[PDB]
């Protein structure tokens, strides 16, 4: 399962 | 940067003159990601290819299988050709069941 | 053995017209499991292996939510790094994001990472304590700073410990009759003349999972990498793998060399000779 939570650079 | 690509022809199983197989063309440490792989009977271009989903390794290099099935003869010559923003010239590589 | 989940992200922009196109793949170790293509009809997190089938449509729905929050993400991440090193709007770039985690025998938290890279070069990663950043110069910099402000590796860090490494294990159990099945290499050995005074000898093997492995030749028992010669594993379509090792040698002298086969499936290496 991927990540539930990824942010902008 | 720009990385050019490696190249490996050869069948999935071991090759058999009138037995069914698959050829592959695996492509990898290439970059960027666009690449054009067509695999040759004859010099002319097979047409029901497909290919693996884009994936690359730990040193961001692309890799990408191409493959479709076959049927090994003595008469028939079997190639890939990969065109890649790297190289001035497509490069084809020969199919050789001994590698 | 060990093993690892791993998810792998390539966003190419088309500067003429449209959005990126995006390209997510999954990995249980050598195992590609799921994909998502942009350019694909569905729009939908896909399977690739029949054990993750096994998985319901609530599955599918949170991961193809994910995913295309990744999708943009990595959209907007293109348009901030064309501002931080000054690019214009004419060319293509590329970023590509690595992460997931590795599990010892014993299938608990071995080793997390979670890895950056814009047109083909490191930009910023996780340090192994899962507490720091790595910034390869100042633009990434700023990523590092801003990052470190919203704590962002603290909530990496609960994914990469907690629910990659359970996620992992649950996809080992449903999976174990191909994830958990260790294929041992099958090998032979090809002789090849090249004139009446060299041969070549070549080292096979065939059909191997998972993809580690190392074929070394001997000659009178002592290793030799002069006039060797050994190819990059190679995928063979099935699933399994392909490598081999050639070595030169005076025509009449073959039983001098010896092949080695070091691999997971098999309980001792094997040695090879004509």
């Amino acid at each position: 399962g991927i990540w539930g939570f990824v942010f902008t650079l | 940067i720009q990385r050019t690509p490696k190249i490996q022809v050869y069948s999935r199983h071991p090759a058999e003159n009138g037995k069914s197989n698959f050829l592959n063309c695996y492509v990898s440490g290439f970059h960027p990601s666009d690449i054009e792989v067509d695999l040759l009977k004859n010099g002319e271009r097979i047409e029901k290819v497909e290919h693996s989903d884009l994936s690359f390794s730990k040193d961001w290099s692309f890799y990408l299988l191409y493959y479709t099935e076959f049927t090994p003869t003595e008469k028939d010559e079997y190639a890939c050709r990969v065109n890649h923003v790297t190289l001035s010239q497509p490069k084809i590589v020969k199919w050789d069941r001994d590698m | 053995g060990s093993h690892s989940m791993r998810y792998f992200f390539t966003s190419v922009s088309r500067p003429g017209r449209g959005e990126p196109r995006f390209i997510a793949v999954g990995y249980v170790d050598d195992t590609q499991f799921v994909r998502f293509d942009s350019d694909a009809a569905s729009q939908r997190m896909e399977p690739r292996a029949p054990w993750i089938e096994q998985e319901g449509p609530e599955y599918w729905d949170g991961e193809t939510r994910k995913v295309k929050a990744h999708s943009q993400t990595h959209r907007v991440d293109l348009g901030t790094l064309r501002g931080y090193y000054n690019q214009s709007e004419a060319g293509s770039h590329t970023v590509q994001r690595m992460y997931g985690c590795d599990v010892g025998s014993d299938w608990r938290f071995l080793r997390g990472y979670h890895q950056y890279a814009y047109d083909g070069k490191d930009y910023i990663a996780l340090k192994e304590d899962l507490r720091s950043w790595t910034a390869a110069d100042m633009a990434a910099q700023t990523t590092k700073h801003k990052w470190e402000a919203a704590h962002v590796a603290e909530q990496l860090r609960a994914y990469l410990e907690g629910t990659c490494v359970e996620w992992l294990r649950r996809y080992l159990e449903n999976g174990k009759e191909t994830l958990q099945r260790t294929d041992a290499p099958k090998t032979h050995m090809t002789h090849h003349a090249v004139s009446d005074h060299e041969a070549t000898l070549r080292c096979w093997a065939l059909s191997f999972y998972p993809a580690e492995i190392t074929l070394t030749w001997q000659r009178d028992g002592e290793d030799q990498t002069q006039d060797t010669e050994l190819v990059e594993t190679r995928p063979a379509g099935d699933g399994t793998f392909q490598k081999w090792v050639a070595v030169v040698v005076p025509s009449g002298q073959e039983q001098r060399y010896t092949c080695h086969v070091q691999h997971e499936g098999l309980p001792k290496p094997l040695t090879l000779r004509w």
